[PDB]
């Protein structure tokens, strides 16, 4: 009924009202691109390079020490660091822009070193319905903001299609979690496996 | 032009001092990693040309 | 409000070695409020009102005390390495005591197998890392004083006033094997240098033996009054042998 | 003409005696970001 | 799909395949598959 570290989650925007997620490439177009998953019914999403884990979260006076020299279930105003799932490297924000307007708004990437000037996010609620310091519910409306370039990672508009960007606007996203602790040596979705009974292949046309 | 000039100079002052510089103090050099950000370099040229 | 306030003066000293004179009373009337938030809290449910009890139990106390015990088992960790953080760790020590003077009373009156004893619990292995901390400074402190008393100690001690050298006192508990690794050179910094050749156990086992009495005493009350209401739970079957 | 009714005060509220304090900069910095339109219509695309 | 097919068009209608361990008439989950 809550979120909670270490669990696969997954961003969501909705904006022309669609249902959006957070895919990464990786290995290659560190950029981050934005994927639709409002259309399950005839096509499939490719969901499986959108899943994000949570590994810490932390108070923002509590990471400078941290910068200078296991279950923390977590709450608003805190600061996250979140990771790839499949690429394994960690999500951040950048120092360039591929904007081409001089709209002052960075672009977000994926940074492999967990060295974290900048690869922090922290969390902000919506309007007076919450507030700082409570708990985060599945499924609300958060504002996430990095701790270096200070901007908030929002849905781009204007710029013909649409894609994600770093700059002063607000944008509500989503937590929407995948996976929790798992037991053992069960089966889950998302996995990858093999069809023993001497297998069940395909071909090196190919259907 | 008297309201955009009276904007940067306080964008000027609010700039830390050197002296915090020396010392790697993350807002000391954040401040400044944002105040860089918002007016490029090359723009400053154009006025004082 | 407070819990997260003072755990974020924690973290603004967690790096420098002492704390200054300003930053010391600052912390002094951190404190002296909430000896008395707690002392009205437990007023509230010192008479056996069970309208109160399972009120504060479905409430927000329980990640209270979990950020309150998670300074106590490092700020206790870190005032103990000078002689002149003493008198504010005489008031420390005292606070705790008059947060469990509480949570007896929050389980006081229960049936044996109770929600509110079950509930009482899973604070305790949520926080299983530092309340074993706050377990080994009162195992430190009480092993010293008979080991002290020994007589191996004996055949270690060669100055007439006491002051065994540090390089001695070394292998002394190295030899009596009761202790761990790394435990043995914490001690080390526990006491005081005077050019090296003193250390001075005469002070230095009953310096702390005092003020650590009666909140070393009803942390006993807790793992005894767990234990017999809520039985046949491993949990605290890996507490209390620590 | 309103902001320079303004943005003078402020010059006086972070700098004492040629030197630059540093607990009110940091501050009044992060205000004026939180609300862009504090910059003119230049500065968000001109 | 009865072949693998296109994943730009394989619809629900198309494809929707289904773990039982017979045919009779018909938050997190319950563990049950080994």
């Amino acid at each position: 009924q809550f979120l909670r570290t270490d669990d696969e989650v997954v961003l969501q925007c909705s904006a022309e009202q669609l249902k959006l997620c957070l895919a990464a490439e990786g290995f290659g177009n560190r950029l981050c691109f934005l994927e639709p998953t409002s259309n399950a019914q005839n096509v499939p999403p490719d969901l499986a390079i959108c899943c994000f884990t949570l590994e810490q979260s932390l108070s923002v006076r509590a990471l400078q020490e941290m910068l200078a020299n296991g279950h923390r279930t977590l709450l608003y105003g805190h600061a996250i660091l979140l990771r790839h799932a499949h690429s394994r490297m960690y999500l951040s924000c950048l120092t360039t822009s591929r904007s081409m307007t001089d709209k002052l708004a960075f672009d977000v990437g994926l940074q492999e070193d967990a060295t974290g000037e900048a690869c922090w996010w922290t969390m902000h609620p919506a309007s007076k319905q919450r507030s700082e310091g409570e708990k985060v519910r599945v499924g609300d409306d958060l504002i996430l903001v990095s701790v270096s370039s200070e901007r908030y990672l929002h849905l781009s508009t204007a710029s013909g299609e649409l894609q994600v960007d770093a700059s002063f606007m607000q944008t509500l996203w989503n937590m929407n979690p995948i996976c929790s602790c798992c037991e053992e040596g069960y089966v889950t979705g998302g996995h990858v496996l093999r069809l023993f009974h001497e297998c069940l292949t395909i071909s090196a046309q190919r259907r | 032009m008297s309201f955009y000039a009276a904007l940067i100079d306080l964008l000027g002052r609010c700039a830390p001092e050197m002296h915090l510089i020396q010392a790697g103090k993350g807002e000391a050099l954040r401040i400044r990693a944002i105040l860089r950000s918002l007016v490029p370099l090359d723009d400053l040229v154009g006025i004082i040309s | 409000r407070l819990q997260e306030s003072i755990s974020d003066f924690y973290w603004y000293y967690s790096g420098k070695d002492v704390i200054e004179e300003q930053g010391k009373r600052n912390f002094s009337k951190a404190m002296s409020v909430a000896k008395q938030v707690f002392n009205s809290l437990t007023e509230y449910i010192q008479g056996p009102c069970t309208g109160n009890q399972q009120s504060l139990a479905h409430s927000r106390l329980w990640d209270a005390v979990v950020g309150f015990l998670h300074v106590f088992a490092h700020m206790m960790m870190k005032l103990a390495q000078d002689s002149s953080q003493i008198e504010l760790l005489k008031e420390l020590l005292d606070l705790q005591k008059d947060m469990v003077v509480m949570l007896l009373s929050l389980l006081e009156g229960n049936v044996v197998n109770g929600m509110i004893a079950r509930q009482m619990v899973d604070m305790l292995v949520e926080s299983s890392s530092n309340v074993e901390m706050i377990l080994k400074f009162f195992d430190m402190f009480l092993k010293l004083k008979d080991i002290v008393g020994s007589e191996a100690f004996q055949d270690y001690v060669t100055d007439p006033r006491g002051l065994i050298s540090k390089k001695d006192f070394q292998k002394a508990m190295d030899s009596q094997k009761q202790f761990t690794g790394p435990e043995i050179q914490f001690l080390l910094s526990c006491s005081e240098a005077d050019e090296n050749e003193m250390i001075n156990f005469e002070e230095f086992a009953n310096r702390f033996q005092e003020p650590a009495r009666d909140i070393g005493f009803n942390v006993a009350v807790l793992l005894t009054n767990l234990s017999e209401h809520v039985p046949h739970d491993p949990r605290l079957r890996n507490f209390l042998e620590l | 003409c309103g902001g320079e009714r303004y943005l003078d005060f402020l010059r006086f509220a972070v700098f004492v005696n040629g030197e630059s304090v540093e607990e009110n900069a940091n501050v009044v910095v992060r205000l004026l970001i939180r609300k862009p339109e504090c910059f003119g219509p230049a500065l968000r695309g001109s | 799909a009865l072949v693998v097919v296109d994943a730009c068009k394989a619809h629900t209608k198309a494809t929707s395949f289904c773990f039982r361990v017979s045919k009779e008439k018909l938050g997190m989950g319950p563990p049950e598959i080994k």
